[PDB]
């Protein structure tokens, strides 16, 4: 009960309601060993939404990557989650989806994007508390980021994800 | 607008 | 003291600042029994906001009718709270409020609206923590909502008040 | 325990994200008596955001005066603190800020504002909690506000802060 | 902007 209760602040102080969200993930280092030694191969970001009652969404990702990505790439993907208010919106989900591996000096980001395939069991209205995620297996060489340039900062990367609007 | 009786 | 923290967290977890709400009833069958045996006539919806530092206000309804609904129609009222900003804000409450029972296939929503009568109690500044509710005893007859339609899905329910915000 | 939860669900309820914010502080009389004696010359207020990722700030007040208003003034200062995101915002700090303490019948809202000095430390990139509070120290004479007027009423007064978002 | 004294 009380973790749920704190898990239920942690989530909220982490949601946003306009398609946008910052994910910053933090001891770095520790989380990304995690995943080269298998432990703990993905991470899933908190939840965050399309508009106040819109769609529900959440980050997942793969420090050492996954699939096409293992060992040599950073893996990150979409996730609909199943939201408070599916019944009343259209599906499948069908809003473009754009991924970001922030460059902290703010000159390079890494930078990707994608449009729904409509077809997928990823973007039909969720059954489960999650649909199977899906994008980009090969979004970052791991040279590129954790080595060094300015994506690791003080122990931290940022990845933004930004949904588009359009029609919504 | 109404009231409502038992508020 | 645990009851206290969950209760503050859902009500902040539900507020919405712009004056738009969508209040979803789950447990519809259930609530709406105990409404028909006359062990709870009413319930109260989370709190929401005209804006970040404006009026509180809530909803009130009552599954199986209040005065002349009762017992053929769902009534529907709109609820003037005490908001920590009272003292900040013109009196008496004198926006238009518009009620609707949402058709979950977006196609036939029930929709009623008033504006506030001045000289009632129910838009004076509060001096408890709610004034007395005020809106429409025959918003929906029975037979339409509960019944079948598509109001009603999956033992739930969604009603959305919109706050009109000109002159605020 | 509960305790740090609760407090962490405090300080979210009071947080804005737009720039723009309200400080109710209540149980002014007292307050104001910590501060003449020596006791509490200040008072620290929640935190808020330019925007949801933007920089996070919060308010330092006196009630009974700081340096140059010591004895004679009301001393509101604004405070840059140490945010989340600092890594991907643009330093120093360089957003205009204009203070408020609310009249209560809206009528004189007494007001001023600045534009920070970049070569300060109040406004460079935050290594500490918080930075040094910048600010108006003779923002308001004790004999315009405690005393009567419309500023204190019901025992608390309201102070506003509002911090231009161009560029952001 | 001024500093404040006790900080």
């Amino acid at each position: 009960a009380m973790a749920d209760l704190e898990q239920k602040v942690l989530e909220m102080e982490a949601s946003t309601y306009d398609g946008v969200f910052i994910w910053k993930i933090s001891d770095f280092p520790r989380k990304r060993q995690e995943a080269v030694a298998g432990r703990i191969p993905a991470i899933f970001s908190p939840a965050f939404y399309t508009s106040r009652y819109g769609y529900k969404m959440c980050l997942r990702i793969y420090l050492n990557g996954d699939g096409t990505g293992r060992g040599t790439h950073l893996s990150l993907f979409f996730v609909v989650m199943k939201g408070p208010n599916d019944a009343l919106l259209r599906w499948p989900f069908n809003q473009k989806v754009t991924l970001m591996l922030l460059d902290q000096n703010n000159r390079e980001h890494v930078i990707d994007a994608f449009r729904p395939d409509v077809t997928s069991s990823s973007f039909q209205r969720p059954v489960n508390d999650m649909n199977i995620a899906s994008g980009c297996p090969l979004f970052c060489p791991v040279s590129k980021m954790e080595a060094k340039n300015s994506y690791v900062r003080d122990d931290a990367i940022f990845i933004k994800a930004i949904v588009d609007l359009t029609g919504l | 607008p109404q009231q409502a009786t038992d508020d």
